[PDB]
């Protein structure tokens, strides 16, 4: 028996009806369950028996099913939830679902940008790691570019995006330009361009300035 | 009342042996099964083992078949999992849970079925060898970060192994606006995460800021203060 | 025929039934393999012993029932497929019954229950998987009678067996309204044991009359619900003949003065064709009264 | 009635019976209780499991039997009173049967044996001691029919229970020679299960005659006659005394075959002599043309 899910991930606005289906490839009884696991948190039961709602769980969650199309549905949206949602078959294998990353929407926010040069102590080790920050912005979709003396840098950047904030539903991205001591000290001006939508903001610095 | 607690995590050598224990509270493990579910970093949930302390019936997945063993000391309401020959793939967070037994195929306890109703919290079993103390640098606010009544400073955690790194600012008092970034596995093979906090620029010269990087996998406790470059 | 007094596969848990050892012990089970929920009761307390698990059914209304029959469909695990059944595992359940004039409910008194017999499976459910992948349906049947009160209770006592109760039927037999012999015999009830039970007489069908020097129609209903041994009969009256199981008028040109089921006798010599349904043949024009004496 | 076809408490092992699993398994035992409760079979292989022990009886001669009845008397240990019955102890035995035209003996060849039902005790012999401590003799009864061959075989399958076979009775029912209704109904055989539907007739006893239907009684599966149809009537000159027609006493007559007792000579007729059918007239008194023997011989 091979439990499968679709879609792998999705994003929707507040007040939107959503559905994710767990395709039971073989007839693994009919007792199934749907859960939802917060990234980096202990899971909680959402619904079981393919219809039995866990006592206290909000009424929007519903155990719909069409043959082997065991699936979950939410009415619109309320304060909690919004995680990667997993199903599970109640038969002997207990093989849980592969998950579906759901996402709350947010009015396109202000992507404030900051930049930090490598510190004094790091240069003595022979490495320079420039930092560019995107704080409380939406959507994550953007274009981050590094310009060392008006030359686009490719490959020497690492991007990390945090999880959605609870209050303002905002992201946080970090671009890390990693260089060497000989290469950092041989250039002068370093800039970080962020191209979100139509606006292209770029923060910069100079080595001989503080 | 019905509580499940897991303990026994840490770092063990590749091929080493670890023991994890699930302490059951508020219920008798005789009237329910015990499960172990692991979660690989960035992937979904995977079922590992089951046990039937009233009946003694067991079951394992072919991922860990033979290598992993589940036990239940029915005298202390405790279940164990003894992992041998830990592989680099086996590194995950191991949860424990309960469910009813329902000895007949497809039949489930109408009065006492709640599929995996109660759960544990998560314990990490790092299966690695390389150990790297965390290198910490300040992210100094400056003429760039002076802009406005709001400033931005942070700390950089570079070239450490293995995870996790717990970051707190000013002994955990500065929490508002703190965005602790996930690590990125660099080409060197060591993870790297950066922690930043947004504070007013009026407090830069009067309020000192210290980040507390803690890397218990290496027994390191780094306290770094972020000082404006000024120069 | 059979008049069903109780079926478990009609409502969820028959929408009732008690578990004496409170929550523990017997527990009503169910599977939804399809869009037809199938309710069932079970107990699997093999590795403990000292087991007094009970399951009492709801008060069935006796009505006109005199002997009730009990048809259980069940499966039983191996008592051996579970390592650890050391001197605590049995494979038989005991079937009880109690007779009451008033429904009590939820006040099951261990004492007041007479036992019928200890049932046992004729096929043992053996399987490698703990869930017991397939099934082996045992079918055994008992009866208890005669019944006296306005109702009864059924009980199921377990001593630590892994049994799977799938259905419980309680019915009584009834003789199903025969109509043969030109007599309409009404449908009657069965008896207790080896009886001559209520040899219900018949009702002469249309235009059928019992012969003057003859016994009245009577048929002996039996315990199994089968009619038996016809004694007496109804016979088609004068002017009528036995067509199927109803007396029919003689066709034109035929007569039936002799009141009997025998077919219509033909008009004798030298006689006007007697009209439909004729009795003794009206003689013919000029012929005076068997052939009308010429 | 009951015609017994096999009894275990008649000869030592009925001088026979086979144990298929060679020496092991069923073994004939014996004790000397109150005066002579002796001759018993048992098996107590609880701590082994995977048990296929059999016991075959000797070929019983069917005779006129059409439905045979089997009455077993046995006791069963607890399966729980012996520490060590771990997943090897059950408390039920399976009863089989085979129909054969030839006596074979010593040839149980383990395939061709049809099963009746898996029996189990309704009371379990329980005691905290290996030697049974006042027993509870279970008594259960099955029947199988109809039979086709000149005989049959019985079998006893055990799966590792501590059971004590004490008796085995095999009988068939027979309707026991009734005489009511002035008809001699012979003793006849029973039917299969449904059967009845037969009207085994009677024999009109001396001075009993069927009125110008004959008496018939339905022999049944249980061994009971049923639903008499027709009857015999004491003939002229005879009266029903007990269950036999007896001659009319002196001074009495019986004109016709009827259930009525002997009639006394009415009047103007000398008392009809012993066993008389018609009333002899008196001197000058004559039986009027319409007057029958019942009506006085009008002077
Ligand atoms: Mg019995
Ligand atoms: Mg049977």
């Amino acid at each position: 028996i091979q439990m499968t899910q679709s879609p792998s991930s999705l994003s929707a606005s507040v007040g939107d009806r959503v559905t994710i289906t767990c395709r039971a490839s073989q007839s693994v009884s009919s007792a199934v369950a749907w859960y939802q696991q917060k990234p980096g948190k202990a899971p909680k039961l959402l619904i079981y028996s393919a219809s039995s709602l866990y006592s206290g769980v909000p009424s929007r969650f519903s155990g719909s099913r069409s043959g082997t199309d065991f699936t979950l549905t939410i009415s619109s949206l309320q304060p909690e939830d919004f995680a990667t949602y997993y199903c599970q078959q109640g038969s002997a294998p207990f093989t849980f679902g592969q998950g579906t990353k759901v996402e709350i929407k947010r009015t396109v926010a202000a992507p404030s940008v900051f930049i930090f040069p490598p510190s004094d102590e790091q240069l003595k080790s022979g490495t320079a790691s420039v930092v560019c920050l995107l704080n409380n912005f939406y959507p994550r979709e953007a274009k981050v570019s590094w310009y060392v003396d008006n030359a686009l840098q490719s490959g020497n950047s690492q991007e990390s995006v945090t999880e959605q904030d609870s209050k303002d539903s905002t992201y946080s991205l970090s671009s890390t330009l990693t260089l060497s001591k000989a290469d950092y000290e041989k250039h002068k001006v370093y800039a970080c361009e962020v191209t979100q939508g139509t606006t292209s903001v770029t923060k910069s610095f100079n080595r001989g300035e503080c | 009342e019905v509580q499940l607690v897991e303990s026994g995590g840490g770092l063990v050598q590749p091929g080493g042996s670890l023991r994890l224990s699930c302490a059951a509270s508020g219920f008798t493990i005789s009237s329910s099964y015990i499960h172990w579910v692991r979660q690989a970093p960035g992937k979904g949930l995977e079922w590992v083992a089951s046990i039937s302390s009233y009946y003694g019936s067991t079951s394992y997945a072919d991922s860990v078949k033979g290598r992993f063993t589940i036990s239940a000391d029915t005298s202390k309401n405790t279940a164990y999992l003894q992992m041998n020959s830990l592989r680099a793939e086996d590194t995950a967070v191991y949860y424990c849970a309960r469910s009813h037994y329902s000895v007949w195929w497809g039949w489930h306890s109408v009065s006492y079925y709640a599929a995996f109703d109660y759960w544990g919290q998560g314990t990490l079993v790092t299966v690695f060898n390389q150990i790297k103390g965390p290198s910490v640098f300040p992210l100094a606010p400056s003429s760039k970060s002076t802009s406005g009544g709001t400033a931005a400073l942070g700390c950089l955690v570079k070239d450490y192994f293995p995870e996790p790194v717990t970051v707190s600012w000013n002994s955990g008092a500065l929490t508002s606006g703190v965005h602790t970034f996930p690590a990125v596995l660099q080409s060197s093979g060591l993870y790297s995460l950066s922690s930043v906090v947004t504070v007013p620029s009026s407090s830069l010269g009067t309020q000192t800021y210290i980040c507390n990087v803690n890397h218990k996998p290496s027994n390191t406790k780094v306290d770094k203060k972020v000082e404006p470059k000024s120069c | 025929k059979e008049v069903v007094l109780l079926d478990f596969a009609a409502a969820g848990g028959e929408l009732g039934w008690l578990t004496h050892p409170y929550g523990k012990g017997w527990d009503l089970m169910q599977n939804i393999m399809n869009d037809m929920p199938i309710y069932m009761y079970s107990v699997c307390n093999v590795m403990s012993g000292d087991q007094d698990n009970w399951l009492r059914t709801n008060w069935v209304y006796r009505g006109e029932a005199e002997r009730i029959f009990i048809e259980l469909k069940f499966t039983v695990r191996d008592c051996n497929s579970f390592p650890g059944g050391a001197s605590s595992c049995k494979e038989t359940f005991n079937l009880y019954y109690a007779e009451s004039d008033l429904d009590y409910g939820t006040n099951f008194q261990k004492r007041l229950f007479t036992k019928i017999d200890t049932i046992a499976p004729d096929e043992i459910t053996v399987s490698s998987d703990f869930e017991a992948r397939h099934v082996k349906l045992n079918v055994e049947e008992r009866s208890v009678g005669p019944l006296t009160r306005k109702g009864f209770y059924l009980a199921f006592q377990d001593i630590g067996a892994c049994v799977a109760l799938l259905s419980v039927r309680v019915y009584y037999k009834k003789c199903p309204e025969l109509l043969q012999g030109l007599a309409h015999f009404p449908e009657t009830i069965a008896g207790s044991d080896a009886p001559s039970l209520a040899t219900v007489a018949g009702t002469c069908v249309d235009h059928a009359v019992v012969p003057p020097g003859g016994e009245e129609p009577r048929m002996h209903c039996a315990v199994d619900g089968e009619w038996l041994v016809p004694i007496g009969q109804c016979l088609c009256q004068a002017g009528y003949e036995k067509v199927e199981d109803a007396c029919q008028a003689c066709s034109p040109g035929f007569f039936k003065f002799e009141a009997s089921e025998s077919p219509c006798l033909e008009c004798p010599e030298h006689t006007l064709p007697s009209p439909e349904g004729a009795t003794s043949c009206e003689c013919e024009e000029g012929f005076f009264r068997m052939p009308c004496t010429l």
